Parts: C-alpha cells; sequence; structure tokens
C-alpha cells in the first residue's frame, strides 16, 4: 500500500513531468517521495524498481531552472545514495555528470543534496565506481572545494532521524570532501536545530566518530576544523 | 534525509 503510494505519487510525478509543469502539486510530490524514502531502503528499492531514477533524471532535466524541484529530487537520490545495495544504480554517467554539476550549484539546497549524493558514491570505494576514474577523482575535489564555497543555508534545508548514514562516511579519509560533506551536513543541522540533532548526535555515537576525526594524525584541515564547530556545540550539549 | 516542510 505504501508502495502504492510510491508509484501514485511516482505517477504525479510523470505526470507533471510530461506536461513541464512546476507546481506546488508537483513540489509536494517529490517532497512526499523524498519523506517515503527516508530511512526506507525498502521504498527506496521501489522508486529504482519503478524507474524513479531515470524519471528523476528527466526531473532534473526538464527543469533545470527550478531549485526547490532540483533539491526535493536530489533529496530522494540522496536517499537512494544511502543504500549500497542501490549503488550501481547511481552509477549512470549521464546521471553523475548532471548531479556534478549541481554539485557546483549556488543554491546550496540544491549542491548539499549533489554533493551528499556524491559523497555516499565515493564513499563507496574506487572498485564501486563503474563511471570514469578521471571523473571520480574530479569529484573527489570538486566535492570539497564545492563544500568550503557553501553559505550558512537561511533555514534547515533537510531533517534527518538519524545520523548513522553519515558515520560511514565520517572514515572515508583517503577522500576527504566526503568526510568534509558529512560534517558539515551535521554542523549545519546541528546549528540550525541543536534542541533536536545535539542530543541524537551523541546518542548515535557522534562524539566518538567526531573524536577519532579531530584526535586524528593525518586528516584534513577543512573535515577537522568543521568536527572542531561540531564538537564545541556537542561538548556544550553536555555541560 | 526528510523535508523540513510537513503535509
Amino acid at each position: 500500500s505504501e508502495l502504492f503510494i510510491v508509484r501514485q505519487l511516482l505517477q504525479i510525478v510523470k505526470q507533471k513531468t510530461n506536461q513541464n509543469s512546476v507546481d506546488t502539486t508537483l513540489k509536494f510530490t517529490l517532497s512526499a517521495l523524498w519523506n517515503l524514502t527516508d530511512e526506507s531502503p525498502t521504498t527506496c528499492r521501489h522508486f529504482i524498481e519503478n524507474q524513479g531514477l531515470e524519471l528523476f533524471m528527466r526531473v532534473l532535466e526538464s527543469f533545470p531552472t527550478e531549485s526547490s524541484i532540483q533539491q526535493k529530487v536530489l533529496g530522494l537520490l540522496n536517499n537512494i545514495a544511502e543504500v549500497q545495495e542501490l549503488h550501481s544504480e547511481l552509477m549512470w554517467k549521464d546521471f553523475i555528470d548532471h548531479i556534478s554539476s549541481l554539485l557546483h550549484s549556488v543554491e546550496v539546497e540544491v549542491s548539499y543534496f549533489a554533493a551528499g549524493i556524491i559523497a555516499h558514491l565515493i564513499s563507496r570505494g574506487e572498485q564501486a565506481w563503474t563511471l570514469s576514474r578521471s571523473q571520480r577523482n574530479s569529484l573527489l575535489d570538486d566535492l570539497h572545494s564545492a563544500i568550503l564555497k557553501w553559505p550558512t543555508p537561511e533555514c534547515e534545508m533537510v531533517a534527518y532521524r538519524s545520523f548513522n548514514p553519515f558515520f560511514p562516511l565520517l572514515g572515508c579519509f583517503t577522500t576527504p570532501g566526503v568526510q568534509l560533506w558529512a560534517v558539515w551536513a551535521m554542523q549545519h543541522v546541528c546549528s540550525k536545530n541543536p534542541s533536536r540533532y545535539c542530543s541524537m548526535l551523541i546518542e548515535e555515537g557522534g562524539l566518538q566518530h567526531l573524536y577519532n576525526i579531530k584526535d586524528h594524525e593525518h586528516t584534513d584541515p577543512h573535515v577537522q576544523q568543521i568536527a572542531v564547530a561540531i564538537l564545541d556545540s556537542l561538548e556544550k550539549h553536555i555541560v | 534525509g526528510y523535508i523540513n516542510v510537513f503535509a
């Protein structure tokens, strides 16, 4: 029944995209589909098995100027990128080249998910990247530098029910842009809404994973400089 | 993960 909902909302996205129609129903449909796939690999398989990926490429292409539409689409894809079993699905050139471009989007609400997709796909290692090896390395440093250009969002862009997705990213020491995205993302949601996340970031093991970054011999100065900024609010949250 | 916007 929830897969029916996903299929039906996907149907609305298909409909609105065929008619190239940016409107509150499409924007709400993406948001809905973004939520239904959160922390839901099962609802992510359906998005994928129901051609969501190719449909969302169509949305990204159809509405290259629609930053809200891009954010919600990428939001969903950020959720697919959290599922390892769905890695080879996003290993699609035309998709990554587009994501890779939205990585440099000025909209921070857009590039954040672009980066988070990228970060999750890079985080899977050298082997899992079935796309151009040169591009993955171009992304590796483009992902890093894109984050450094980012502004503080005006408000909370994304909501998280857990930080566990970010935890395996904290250990990508060979790929600091991946770690940079993770720590920036926690730095964002925590600082934006510390009454939500700060307790939970501790309660899931964030302290140690963040301490294994600050007090880590070889760590990118920026990745550490964010883990410092997070731990200051975390340690302030403890006392 | 989740969208901040409700409904």
